[PDB]
């Protein structure tokens, strides 16, 4: 079977400045990552799929991609609201996982 | 436009029971997904299943849950036996879909409920 | 033999001319031969009762003659057989004109044409039944005409390279 | 005769489709309720459209038929050539044999539950029936033609039974063209296991 | 009907001459009517696709127009229908051209050559495709001169037999 | 038009091969993924290639699908007429079935293991896709000719389940060729019991 | 030569079947107790005519060897061609296997008891034979022609194993029209169940 | 190519002329060639060992060269392949005449005639065999004859056409 | 011109046992019934039996009746256990005929045997 | 299943008279019935089958007729040695019923 | 050329279980065998078997003896349970063959190994 | 099944001389039989297969036939070496039994 890890666990910028957000596979992954964004007591809410996809109620701020073992969460100016946890996921033959979750910190 | 929900309680002992009612909407072109998220943890997947009853479920759980659906109810129960200290945890129920076709294919959860909090105390 | 039978005999010739069939193939019926021209001709047709039954027939002809099966008719022989002997597309066509209320071939009578001098006779064709009779002539005696105008376009033309040669 | 042109008499043959019996099986019918395949001048079967049955249960019991040889092997091709020809043959229980001391009885059962709702056993069953016994065949089911695929009697079942060589044939001629009109096509509308 | 046609029905000719192509035949055309001798052609080859094609359309009009289903396609009357309809040397044969990388035929547009007088039409002849796409007339271009050459002949031998009767 | 010989026009005929749908079934090919045979301008069944799978099990209840009789007849005939038509099926692990209420879901396991050793569950899948979708089937396949003995996917699952009636081709004109030429030769490449 | 008409030499032409190993099998004879098959310039089966046996049991696990694949695909489908071919295949206990490690040997019991009674399994399986050996076979059955339905020989069991290519002919020329004879009507004389 | 070949291949023409068999294809003997009118002849036969045989060889030497089977033999190419390359019937034709004692084809040598002059041959036709051995030419003489006779025939019937055309 | 003809005894307990010969015309062509009539009563059917052993029975005795053959002596032997009070009747054995042909179709008892007293004191 | 009944449990008539015996199915009947004569000693005998059928032996005296669900038996005359039970009986496929029985007597 | 050559021990009960090892040439070719010969008895078949495990024996010892062959060191080990005063004997391993060919047909044993001696003392 | 009997147990001749040993079976022999030398001390060994062959290593001293149920050894001058114990073994599918064993003596 397959995992996912993500490196940046805590990511800290100010609101406004460009960030990026890694996740890696142990195995060339089977199909692409989903990205789904979190918050502190509601539902996660599908942010990205198939790497590149942002689906529809979703902010242009939002994009990525990825290939292979190597993927990558963008988001491109940090608007206040998006401060929160960030989980990958992904599927395998009636298999799925996800990542550990990192999270975003407004600094001052 | 669509609203997915369950109903739960808190269980210190025998089984989990989850129950989760399906909007009107697609039933069967699906995979209907149950998730978990103890505190302190991220997410994490208990099993899948489809409306010919068709499951998988997380290897560490096999011997403890099975999921059932009903199609005359579009109404599909999680079940989780000897809970436990470990399963303190908010589930979710949600609808998933796989685009098995040509490549890139992906994968993804986008009607979510609001979660179900489940203590053992 | 000169039509080269797709059977298990080889000299399928009794005396020279066509197959004949003899008292006991005919009912109510004694000797009846046709012409080597008329008989030949089957060699290369892919649609036609006549000889799909002649073909069993000399086939029995010989299966009784040469082989001994000492008990039981040791089916098998036919089992095997048939798929050399007979034209399936002949059954099942005829089978679904029947279903389809047409009239139909059920391999018992032919009618042929038998001109008054010479002797010279045509290939017979089967007699087509429907609703539990034979058809009147009536309902056929176009596909006659254009047999009789066959046999005439034959003569004519084998008179013309009698001429030639 | 009629002398088409002027010059052609129409004659006819009839063939004496008896002397085939030698070598292939020729098949007759009596009245309606009766129809007979001959395999040789000393026996053959019997294949009756009755409302009696003789056969109360549910077994054939096929294994055992062939772990001991007592039957005829000619009689029992055409059985297996007759019943392995009924497209769509689903339902089991239709069918109920006894096969005990070479003894050959078959039925096969053709009562509907819903007869509008063609194409389950009575069908296959019968249209197997009118290839077996084509030609005199005709007038032993109703409606004939119409359909290809509605094929119904007043009759319940089909039995088939081993007899004695008798002419047995008053309202067709003996032909051998349903046996073997039947012995090619022999692997057709098979449903998986 | 004179083209001894090897299907369930006994009269295929709606009109004088070959059998038609309808407006509901055909694609994007109204009436198309062959004469009867490219027709009759048909009637003793064992290898060609567009009459191949006229025996399962024949099939067709007269199974819908004679009996009646009440439900569902009762399939069952083409699976018995087949082996007197298809000449199954040919889908093996254009499968067997396809798994091989040449030309092959999958029974859907046809060429055939039409004099600018007389009307005189030959036999539709299937237009052969290769890697996803028809092949231009350039690439066959020698089959169709033949074609033409044989309607010629075919010309001058009517002529000389009408001189000669 | 080319005026061959100088006096023959070149023309074309296609043929509507719609108009047959009332008494054999059709097929065609929507892009690579789908591929559909028609019964009627009622039901019909999908073909898919895929890389997800609906059934997770090992099961294909073909004893239960005939005792109870909820299911259309033609398309249990085909589903029987393309499974019967896969060369060497020696890997029943490879199909399974849900055969329940009537629904008709049959899923074929391509998955390898070893591709390079050709010629054990893949390919007489695939082989036998190719004739029940035949000129439709050229793009859902990769390496298309080149061998015959080697036929391979990128798709692990080929599904097949029972739909409505829509026009549903765009890739190929709907052709009666395909089903018919898996109709003959039925009973070829199968091995004892 | 002969000049026939006074113009025309009788000439002759024999064709080199061997060319043909790429693409079809091709059998041959050697002496009367050894009959082979080849599947290319590798390997193939020996068929023997034998008054011993290897085999001391009454077992065939056909469903192990298809659970394992460890077998020739051609050589396993040569054996079911020939298997499948034999008809009024009634009595099973007449066949046993070794299909352990993809190794191949099958054993037909040709035992009498009645000979006189024939038509049981020494016929069946010889009658077989005599076609996948097709021309080089006619010395190895004793009363050769005679009858069609009584084939016997002096030998007790028919053998068949899997061997490795060496030439192998000596007493008739290499030819694939024994095994093309039995590809075709693979599926008659079957009994039901 | 002109012959039609009921084959995967749709051009078996190597030279101008009939289909040539070569050295490889031939025991004890290199090439031998003959006219295309001869092998034209089969296009309509369904009763003819020789061409029989040039079907599987001429497959065999297509499936050889287009397509490549990594290992094994690959043996579904024929057994999908005979139904449209042989005609059954014939196989069946001379099993049964070897159970019923005559002497039957078991497709190893062939007789023709090849004029003295011009070079024209016939179609070659099977050398029967019986009890283990070669027929001697007395037991046929007769159909070498009728060959011969035939042979004369198209040969005057072409200079016929030549003088009218 | 034939007569059948059985046995039997009064029988206070265990099993009724009644026996049947059959004469020597046509055994196989005939369903043989068994019948019981006590006495203040009608005729009753017990149950019937062929000659390839297929039988029927009367659903009240499905428990305590079986009817077998042997042919080898052209004789059926009617079996009742569990013999009490009501089934203290007059036995009978007959031939009967089904002319299940075409329409109007038919069936009767022809011959029959003389009647075989049973009581249980 | 079907049943019969047989409503006349008693006729009286003097002999010399004609008379009949009805009886009643509960179901169009599938087949026709037969009917017994039955002796105070004796066997029943078979009087009638297939509604019309009067078999052999048996006088013409004896008659009848039915279908679908109301069958007759009809006596003629009324012979003194006629004046004792009668049954209806039908057959089903492996299933046999009989009717309760009427009885004729005689009286002065 | 070649030469067979087994082991064994003296053994006053439980089972015999004497072993062959099978020198280099052909060992799926010939038909195993083992024979034995008590003191003042003439020769007596054991059994004997093939590379592919198959197997006969003397019906007088089917009860006690089970011949195995294991082709992966071309050894095959002779096997009597139930050991007793009747059995002490020289047994040998030898290589049999058997023309089944034609007529006539033959069978010898050629390549013999030494005898080992078993006593149950 | 079919057994061998061995009538000359003890047969005497003094060196040099021709001598033979007959061998019967109960039915006619399935096969043929062999013949076996054997020592006091050593092994058998193979002196004579199918009735009539010598093997290898044998010496032309050793002949025989036989056909049916009687077979026979021929030992065509007993050289000393020979005067030892003889056997009969026959074959049947999947059994082999052997003669009760006969032996040559010499005297003065
Ligand atoms: C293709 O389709 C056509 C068209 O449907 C079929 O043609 C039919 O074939 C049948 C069978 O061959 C023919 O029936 C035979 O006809 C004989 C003549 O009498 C019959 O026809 C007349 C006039 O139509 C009727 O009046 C008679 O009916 C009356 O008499 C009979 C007597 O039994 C009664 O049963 C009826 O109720 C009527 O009272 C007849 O129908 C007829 O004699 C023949 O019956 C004798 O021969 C058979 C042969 O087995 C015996 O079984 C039978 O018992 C009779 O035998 C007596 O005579 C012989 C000597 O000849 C003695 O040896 C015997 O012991 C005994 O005393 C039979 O009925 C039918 O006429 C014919 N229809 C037409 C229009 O031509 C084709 O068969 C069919 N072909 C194929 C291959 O499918
Ligand atoms: C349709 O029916 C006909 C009629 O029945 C069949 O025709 C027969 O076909 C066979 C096989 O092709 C022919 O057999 C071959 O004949 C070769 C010539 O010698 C043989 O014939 C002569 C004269 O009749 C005999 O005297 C010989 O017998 C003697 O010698 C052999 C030697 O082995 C002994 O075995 C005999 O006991 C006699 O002592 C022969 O029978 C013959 O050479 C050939 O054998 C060689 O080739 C084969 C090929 O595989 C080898 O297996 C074999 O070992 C021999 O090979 C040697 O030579 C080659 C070089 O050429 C070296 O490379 C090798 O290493 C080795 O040294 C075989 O015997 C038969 O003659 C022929 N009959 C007639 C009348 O024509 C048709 O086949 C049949 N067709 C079909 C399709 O069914
Ligand atoms: C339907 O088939 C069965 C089975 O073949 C037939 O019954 C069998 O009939 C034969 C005689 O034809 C019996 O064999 C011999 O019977 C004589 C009688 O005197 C006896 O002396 C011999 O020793 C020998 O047994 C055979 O036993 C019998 N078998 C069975 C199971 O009944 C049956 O007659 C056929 N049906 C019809 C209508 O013919
Ligand atoms: C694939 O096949 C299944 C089985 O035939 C299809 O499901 C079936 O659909 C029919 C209607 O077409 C259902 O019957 C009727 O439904 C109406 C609904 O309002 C109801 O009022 C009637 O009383 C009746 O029940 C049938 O029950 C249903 N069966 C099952 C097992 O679902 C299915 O729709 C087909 N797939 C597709 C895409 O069409
Ligand atoms: C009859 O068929 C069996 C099964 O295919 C043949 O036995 C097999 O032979 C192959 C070699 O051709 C063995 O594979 C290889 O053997 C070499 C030996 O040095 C080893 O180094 C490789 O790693 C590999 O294992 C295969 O294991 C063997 N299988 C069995 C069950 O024996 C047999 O040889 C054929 N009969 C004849 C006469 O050829």
């Amino acid at each position: 079977e397959t995992t996912l890890t993500q490196s940046p666990a805590t990511l800290s910028l100010s609101p406004g400045e460009r960030a990026t957000l890694s996740c890696r596979a142990s195995q060339s992954v089977s199909s692409y990552l989903a990205w789904y964004q979190h918050k502190p007591g509601q539902a996660p809410r599908l942010l990205i799929y198939g790497a590149s996809k942002r689906a529809t109620g979703i902010p242009s701020r939002f994009s990525g991609s990825g290939s292979g073992t190597d993927f990558s969460l963008t988001i491109s100016s940090l608007e206040p609201e998006d401060f929160a946890v960030y989980y990958c996921q992904h599927r395998s033959d009636w298999r799925t996982t996800f990542g550990q979750g990192t999270r975003l910190e407004i600094k001052k | 436009q669509l609203q997915e929900s369950g109903a739960g309680l808190l269980k210190p002992s025998e089984t989990l029971s989850l129950s989760c009612t399906v909007d009107g909407e697609s039933f069967n072109g699906f995979f209907w997904t149950w998730i978990r998220q103890p505190p302190g943890k991220g997410l994490e997947w208990i099993g899948e299943i489809n409306h010919l009853a068709s499951t998988g479920y997380n290897p560490s759980l096999k011997s403890r849950v099975t999921i059932s659906v009903d199609t005359s109810k579009n109404q599909f129960s999680l079940k989780l036996t000897s809970v436990t200290a470990a399963d303190t945890a908010v589930y979710y129920c949600a609808r998933g879909y796989s685009y098995g076709f040509a490549w890139p294919n992906y994968h993804y959860l986008d009607v979510w409920g609001k979660g179900t909090t489940v203590t053992v105390s | 033999g000169t039509f080269t039978w797709t059977l298990s005999d080889s000299e399928g010739k009794d005396t020279p001319g066509g197959y004949c069939l003899t008292r006991w193939m005919l009912i109510e019926a004694e000797l009846k031969c046709f012409g080597n021209t008329a008989v030949a001709k089957c060699n290369e047709k892919h649609d036609e009762e006549f000889c799909d039954m002649l073909r069993l027939f000399d086939f029995n002809k010989q299966a009784i003659q040469r082989l001994k099966a000492p008990a039981q008719m040791s089916i098998q022989l036919i089992n095997k057989a048939v798929n050399a002997l007979i034209n399936d597309q002949l059954i099942m066509k005829n089978h679904l004109r029947d279903i389809m209320c047409i009239p139909y071939c059920n391999y018992s009578k032919y009618w042929y044409l038998n001109h008054t001098t010479t002797g010279r006779t045509s290939l017979p064709k089967c007699w087509l039944v429907s609703n539990g009779s034979y058809l009147n002539e009536t309902h056929f005696s176009d596909d006659i005409e254009q047999q009789a105008d066959n046999m005439i376009t034959e003569m004519l033309q084998k008179e013309y390279m009698e001429r030639q040669g | 005769t009629s002398l088409y042109k002027g010059v052609y008499e129409l004659q006819t043959l009839e063939l004496n489709m008896e002397t085939l019996n030698m070598t292939m099986p020729l098949s007759c019918t009596k009245n309606n309720s009766h129809h007979y395949i001959m395999v040789g001048n000393e026996t053959g079967l019997e294949l009756t459209l009755t409302n009696t049955s003789i056969i109360n249960h549910k077994f054939c019991n096929l294994s055992d038929a062939h772990k001991k040889n007592l039957y005829d092997h000619a009689l029992m091709s055409i059985i297996s050539t007759f019943h392995l020809s009924i497209p769509n043959f689903n339902q089991y229980e239709a069918m109920s044999c006894d096969f005990n001391g070479g003894k050959i009885s078959v039925q096969y059962n053709l009562s509907h539950s819903a007869a509008n709702h063609c194409g389950t056993v009575a069908n296959g069953v019968l249209q197997t029936f009118m290839r077996m016994a084509w030609g005199g065949s005709y007038i032993a089911l109703d409606s004939g033609c119409g359909n290809w695929d509605c094929i119904m009697t007043s009759y319940q079942y089909l039995i088939i039974q081993n007899t004695t060589w008798e002419d047995h044939c008053q309202f067709s001629r003996p032909s051998p063209i349903g046996y073997l009109g039947l012995l090619s096509q022999r692997t057709r509308d098979i449903y998986i296991s």
